[PDB]
RNA sequence: GCCCAUUCGGGUCUUGUAAUUGGAAUGAGUACAAUGUAAAUACCUUAACGAGGAACAAUUGGAGGGCAAGUCUGGUGCCAGC
């Protein structure tokens, strides 16, 4: 997906769907990221709207594949990756407040 | 001193908005304002906005009456109107 | 609607 | 020669050009057309004018840096004073005029004297729009229009923030507390830093009230700066029915006059049952009473609701801490929290009696 | 091993930012010793400067800049432990933080508050230093609390930061073996450029005076907003040399500069090799 | 005067 | 508090650089020793345009009208419209908006309404083909001047939709240490409310002057028919010379008036263009102001741009004096190390500019 | 008068927003699901 | 609950009738109204039949 | 209460409860020692104290709800959706 690696590091451009009027919609929890290896711009999810305010811009994100287990309902098929870290800190730990995001 | 009179005017606005914070609300910030919990007709002087059901009835103006007027001028000039036909 | 979110204004004293 | 002539600013610009050898007019100065015709009848004067990604970004920025060095290698008072000036590691003396008396009087060398250079933005004041968060280890929730000391850039300053929400991105309407475990927006009158800068916020900075808990209260970043914000606080107008028919009702007291109802005609109301409705016309003799039409028959035990929005203002309050101008340099006291003011002047906290929840038990619902 | 090579070569990639720190004469790296009131600090700053410059610097005050390498020199200062304000300022300008932890008592809210203020204002390098290792006869509980402090420190800094263990104080200051390899840890730290610091010209003031006029004070009578010279090294971006540059002195207010005379370096680094004891200077 | 840490900062079960 | 200027020269550049720098200025003695002293209506409406574009900026005109106080504010942009007076065309108001244009909260979508052209101002084709490419390679990528209708003087009645929609942080640092090779030379000959043969007469005059240089000449032709023509007869011609390997351009325009021969105007604009090529090096004599303004509000690095000897003038150095008067920066003119010509390379270290109005 | 103006500006705002959101949804669908299917197509050869 | 907090899916409690308006007992809410309305609608449906 | 089953339904049986309550147990810990050993650590042996939220406070991941005078979207009332 990323070539030969399992994850890939990337640079957050801008939170896509920031004007979506529906909380936790797949358009809303959807981030555009420039991968640092080959320079190309891809689009990645994030776990929810609640963890959407941990990424802001040029954040040194780390992103893995998504792995849909079945045709979802409010999906947008055509986004492959999910954000799994931000600035070297796991944002699931950030979301449950186990760590604090350093800058 | 200079910092002394800066500090006392700071302390002045400290005092006035700390007893704004303790003191009684404005009615207009509080929700569930009834009739008996307001200044009587503070609402004409309010400039308050809200929403409405439907677009109200159109006030007929000179420009819209000349709009459908030269519309039917065009229509009955070229005679492209629609009636019934005999069987 | 033009006034609604302004904060400046020219001050014409002429 | 020419740079010294340009920046020697007691001589006229035409005198600079004269001893070397106006912008409302956009197009520049040309000759006469006849002189230009005899000049450009020939053409041969200007016939020779006529005819991995990460390492790539690092290479571009190091290319710019070596361009910086090899173009700095120039005149010594040009580089070392005026074209860049005092790079880093330069030991300087720096003189400030009109420093307060209290600094020199109470200068205790334990407390560090830090100085930082403000940008063009950070000397401007106005509303800063942040998104913030109650810090996960701070115990108590935060309240709007309670002061907290922010550490925003170089400055530490006590301000009055007001926490907002863009409820499904429609308004930016006003909360009364920060949320328990997530981010809200906020807006405070303070010095306008740039966007995307982070900050902390503290309830209490002194040591007499330092207690046992965690002292840093808020964290956040700055989203936007502006000179004005337009935020709202919902007000509903409640009125009750007193004469009900099928599909229409006469509503008693949300207005005081038929002028007020005339101002509000056609507005959509609803009962607490979610029955939508619309106000139609003010009744004549009872003054604030009007006629509304609903989706179906409302009951005598209902309350109608006109959801409106009232604008609310941030409070232009700003005092920087100035802890180094004190004789103690801890024990800085600013505006107090609202519970501290109530505890001081012994006012009981405001309790609406019909705002308190109860244990509702449904009766069984049987119809005829 | 090819998948290993890809997944390891991936984590060399980071966000490419500018540096804005010079390579010819960089400023002395600001080392801030941060502790709750009653542990290390003074004794620790004294021991480090005595090992570094062969000079018993009893009764410290203010920032202390010494030369500790052939090209790395660094500035020692100590926060007053009760002031959250000074805690906040040195969190915003420090480069290295020696985080004092009373290992017998455990973690504490002053060091936790510094860690969070630094984490939000641009987390510098942090070397944790745990003192008071005089727990009991129980070397078992010494090792247990040692491991627990290391893990709790690793959840606050990156997983693999350095927690250092100091033994008991012997003759006024710490054991010089422990301070020797502590300075060995400080000497290799490989600082990475921050953001606010590298778009802002700042300066920690190691010398202060008022160049006012005492007979003008005799005329007006001590109410005078008086002029002040502030001497020190400056970091970050190049501060411009024209008068009128606006400046926040963090704790007294906002001013604008009047005149800058740059001075020759009072603590300079000299031009495989080793550092001469002649050239181990102190300012 | 020792502001000891407490259980939620100590064990960090967020 | 206020940086003080004197006289009503460079008025738009002073208000523009005060808006960029965020510094309160006063401009004193606006033509005070004159029969009708004070500010004129076109610069008063320019102040109204500044109040439209920014937000929280307070402008304070005096009683006599001969001194103005500009305390600037945040550039916010938005969509607007500007009914500028007959004293100046739309180019007089869209030229100083191209500086403020990429540094706002919301993107510039303004439409100006008035006279299109003037002898002593910028035209639509001037603004577009000359001044948009230097911004296009200084960092913006989406900028467009649309003509919806155009109006020749004196009655005018033409509307111009300026839309910039790349809100950059700061312009990039320029590095033009060369003289760009001119690849082509194109243009546009326009005419409103007159016969369509005048455009071909203008094109034939310009190309018969241009025919002896061994490049390629191409002039496009537009007559304006209908309501898009405006309320007055007019015609004019604008040539550009195009360096295509980098994107540079050098332009020259004019317009005809009552009694003007179109072959005369075509050959005049052709010879004026060739003289701009002669007196030009990597910029034009009129593209040079915003070029060095974007170089001075770039990053905190060194940006260098080649200029020639004849581009130095009283206008250029009064620009440099106003730049140093507002935000205290100097240009360093170092000469090139080859001597068949006199070209300096102006290196400017840009101030540390970012746009802080765009929400993150 | 304020009724008619407020209603029609709210309708315009909603009809703009729906177009904008549908545009960004199916541009993310088309010009990234083409790459998803291209990666699946060149992963099926392995 | 895949990415939801239990402090987020809390229980919002419902409000009672105002004590001034208390003789008209039990301010009815949307579940009470739908119990009213679908009863009325089924009885009107059989009356129409 | 539990089990089966696409459906209607069928099969089965002492099963539950932030209900009260009772005295026993000891282990992590805190610690006398002696042994060990050049000496000290550790193992081994070992008196004293050490449990009720036995708070002396193990996690991680998954499945599903339910709620408001709340908010948003659609449109053939009271609905559908998020
Ligand atoms: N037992 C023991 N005592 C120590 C140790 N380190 C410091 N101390 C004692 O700590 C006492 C308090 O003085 P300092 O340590 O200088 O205090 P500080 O850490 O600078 O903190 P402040 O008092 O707030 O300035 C000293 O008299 C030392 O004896 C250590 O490792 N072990
Ligand atoms: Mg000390």
């Amino acid at each position: 997906p990323f070539g030969g690696s399992s994850h890939a590091k990337g640079i957050v451009l801008e939170k896509l769907g920031i004007e979506s009027k529906q909380p936790n919609s797949a358009i809303r929890k959807c981030v555009r990221v420039q991968l640092i290896k080959n320079g190309k711009k891809v689009t990645a999810f994030v776990p929810n709207d609640g963890c959407l305010n941990f990424v802001d811009e040029n954040d040194e994100v780390l992103l893995a594949g998504f792995g849909r287990k079945g045709k979802a309902k409010g999906d947008i098929p055509g986004v492959r990756f999910k954000v799994v870290k931000v600035s070297g800190v796991s944002l699931l730990a950030l979301w449950k407040e186990k760590k604090e995001k350093p800058r | 001193s200079s910092f002394e009179k800066q500090q006392i005017e700071i302390r002045k606005q400290i005092e006035q908005l700390e007893n704004e914070a303790v003191a009684e609300k404005k009615w207009s910030l509080k929700g569930e304002v009834k009739a008996k919990d307001r200044p009587e007709d503070a609402l004409l002087t309010e400039e308050l906005e809200f929403d409405r059901t439907a677009k109200p009835v159109p006030v007929i103006t000179s420009e819209v009456t000349e709009s459908l007027e030269d519309m039917i001028r065009r229509r009955i000039q070229d005679s492209n109107f629609d009636d019934l036909q005999r069987r | 609607k033009m006034m609604k979110n302004k904060r400046g204004g020219v001050i014409d004293k002429r | 020669n020419i740079g010294k002539l340009i920046y020697m600013d007691n001589i006229s610009p035409e005198e600079c050009i004269r001893r070397w050898r106006d912008l409302e007019k956009f197009v520049p100065y040309f000759d006469t057309f006849e002189k230009l015709a005899k000049k450009w009848k020939s053409v041969d004067a200007i016939k020779e004018r006529f005819l991995t990604w990460y390492e790539l970004q690092k290479a571009k920025i190091s290319k710019q840096l070596e361009i910086n060095n090899i173009e700095y290698q120039e005149m010594t008072p040009e580089q070392r004073q005026r074209i860049e000036g005092f790079k880093a590691g330069s030991y300087v003396r720096i003189v400030f005029e009109k420093v307060p008396m209290e600094f020199v009087k109470n200068f205790n060398p334990k407390f560090p004297i830090v100085m930082g250079g403000l940008l063009p933005t950070e000397i401007k004041f106005g509303i800063v729009k942040a998104r913030l968060r109650r810090h996960r280890w701070h115990k108590k929730i935060l309240k709007t229009n309670d002061p907290l000391v922010l550490s925003l850039g170089w400055r530490r300053f006590q301000t009055l923030p007001i926490y907002t929400t863009t409820d499904s991105r429609t308004r930016t309407r006003m909360l009364k507390y920060t949320p328990e475990h997530t981010y809200c927006n906020a807006a405070f009158y303070g010095p306008l830093c740039s966007p995307n800068t982070p900050f902390c916020g503290v309830q209490i900075v002194a040591n007499s009230d330092t207690g046992n808990g965690f002292r840093i209260a808020a964290t956040g970043i700055v989203e936007e700066i502006d000179v004005n914000i337009e935020i709202v606080k919902k007000l509903k107008l409640v009125g009750f029915p007193y004469k009900i028919f099928k599909n229409t009702a006469f509503i008693k007291d949300m207005f005081s006059s038929a002028m007020e109802v005339a101002r509000f005609e056609g507005a959509q109301i609803k009962t607490v049952s979610g029955i939508r409705g619309e106000i139609k016309r003010a009744l004549s003799k009872p003054e604030g009473h009007y006629r509304a039409a609903f989706e179906d028959k409302i009951l005598m035990s209902d309350i109608v609701i006109l959801r409106s929005w009232y604008p609310v203002r941030v409070k232009k309050f700003y005092n920087p801490v100035t802890s180094l101008l004190l004789k103690e340099k801890t024990e800085w006291k600013g505006l107090r929290l609202t519970g501290q003011i109530r505890a001081a002047m012994n006012l009981e906290t405001p309790s609406n009696p019909d705002s308190a929840y109860h244990k509702i038990e449904r009766v069984e619902r049987h119809f005829n | 091993t090819m998948q290993r090579s890809s997944d390891v070569n991936e984590r060399k990639l980071h966000v490419p930012m500018v540096d804005r720190t010079p390579e010819d004469d960089p400023p002395p790296f600001i080392v801030a010793v941060v502790g709750p009131p009653g542990t290390g600090k003074t004794t620790l700053i004294r021991s480090l400067v005595r090992r570094m410059t062969k000079s018993t610097l009893n009764d410290i005050q203010g920032p202390i800049t010494v030369v500790s390498g052939k090209h790395r020199r660094l500035t020692f200062l100590e926060c007053p432990a009760d002031d959250l304000n000074a805690m906040i300022d040195i969190a915003k300008i420090a480069d290295l933080v020696l985080l004092l932890i009373d290992g017998n008592f455990g973690f504490e809210m002053e060091t936790m508050e510094f860690l969070n203020i630094a984490q939000h204002h641009g987390m510098p390098r942090v070397l944790g230093v745990a003192t008071h290792l005089d727990l009991f006869k129980s070397q078992s509980t010494l090792r247990a609390s040692k491991k627990r402090l290391k893990h709790r420190f690793w959840t606050e800094v990156y997983q693999g930061a350095k927690l250092f263990y100091l033994s008991g104080v012997i003759n006024g200051r710490y054991p010089d073996r422990e301070i020797l390899n502590l300075s060995r840890f400080i000497s290799v730290m490989k600082f990475r450029p921050l953001k606010w610091r590298n778009e802002h010209p700042y300066m920690l003031a190691d010398r202060f005076t008022d160049l006012t006029h005492p007979e003008l004070i005799e005329t007006q009578g001590l109410q005078i907003d008086r002029k002040v010279a502030i001497y020190g090294y400056l970091h970050g971006t190049p501060l411009p040399s024209a008068p009128g540059t606006r400046v926040h002195i963090a704790g007294v207010g906002d001013f604008s500069v009047a005149q800058i005379e740059k001075l020759p370096d009072p603590c300079p680094t000299p031009f495989r090799k080793r550092l001469d004891d002649k050239d181990k200077l102190i300012y | 005067g020792k502001r000891a840490i407490n259980y939620q900062i100590l064990k960090n079960k967020g | 508090k206020y940086t003080t200027f004197q006289g009503s020269q460079n008025f738009r550049l002073r208000i523009v650089l005060a808006t960029l720098s965020g510094k309160p200025i006063k401009i004193e003695k606006i033509r005070s020793g004159d029969l009708n002293p004070g500010l004129k209506d076109y610069e008063v409406s320019f102040l109204r345009l500044i109040e439209s574009v920014t937000n929280g900026s307070v402008i304070e005109i005096s009683y006599t009208g001969t001194t103005v106080i500009y305390r600037p504010g945040i550039i916010v942009g938005g969509a607007s419209t500007h009914i500028c007076p007959s004293s100046k065309p739309v180019g007089y108001f869209v030229e100083p908006m191209l500086y403020l244009a990429p540094f706002s909260k919301k993107k510039f979508s303004i439409l100006f309404k008035g006279i299109t052209a003037s002898h002593n101002d910028a035209g639509i084709e001037a603004i577009k083909w000359g001044l948009m490419p230097v911004m296009e390679k200084f960092g913006v990528r989406e900028c467009a001047l649309h003509t919806l209708k155009r109006g020749s003087p004196p009655l005018g009645g033409g509307e111009v939709h300026l839309v910039v929609d790349s809100l950059i942080a700061q312009p990039i640092t320029m590095h033009e240490i060369d003289r760009p090779i001119i690849s082509s030379i194109t243009g546009v000959a326009y005419s409103t409310r007159v016969s369509p043969s005048l455009v071909n007469r203008m094109i034939d005059g310009a190309k018969k002057v241009l025919k002896n240089l061994q490049c390629e000449v191409n002039i496009t032709a537009d007559v304006w028919r209908g309501e898009n023509s405006g309320k007055s007869p007019g015609w004019g011609i604008t040539l550009v010379a195009q360096s295509k390997q980098k994107g540079w351009s050098y332009f020259a325009e004019d317009i005809g008036d009552a009694g003007s021969i179109p072959e005369e105007l075509g050959e005049k604009v052709a010879c004026q263009l060739l003289e701009e090529i002669s007196k030009s090096a990597a910029v034009g004599r009129n593209q040079l102001p915003l070029a060095i303004v974007y170089m001075v509000i770039g990053k905190e690095d060194i940006g260098r741009l080649r200029i020639n000897k004849e581009q130095i003038d009283e206008r250029f150095i009064i620009l440099l004096r106003d730049i140093k008067k507002i935000f205290n920066t100097e240009v360093f003119l170092k000469p090139v190390d080859e001597a068949d010509n006199e070209d300096m390379i102006a290196t400017i270290k840009g101030i540390g500019f970012t746009n802080t109005s765009k929400k993150i | 008068f304020e009724a008619r103006q407020r209603i029609e500006e709210k309708n315009k705002e909603s009809s703009d927003y729906h177009a904008k959101m549908a545009h960004i949804v199916n541009t993310i669908n088309t010009e990234e699901g083409a790459e998803k299917n291209k990666y699946e197509r060149e992963r099926k050869l392995r | 609950a895949k990415l939801v907090h239990d402090v987020q899916k809390k229980q919002h409690r419902e409000r009672s009738q105002l004590t001034s308006r208390s003789r008209y007992g039990f301010l009815e809410k949307h579940k009470d109204y739908v119990k009213r309305a679908q009863d009325f609608h089924r009885k009107q449906s059989t009356l129409k039949v």
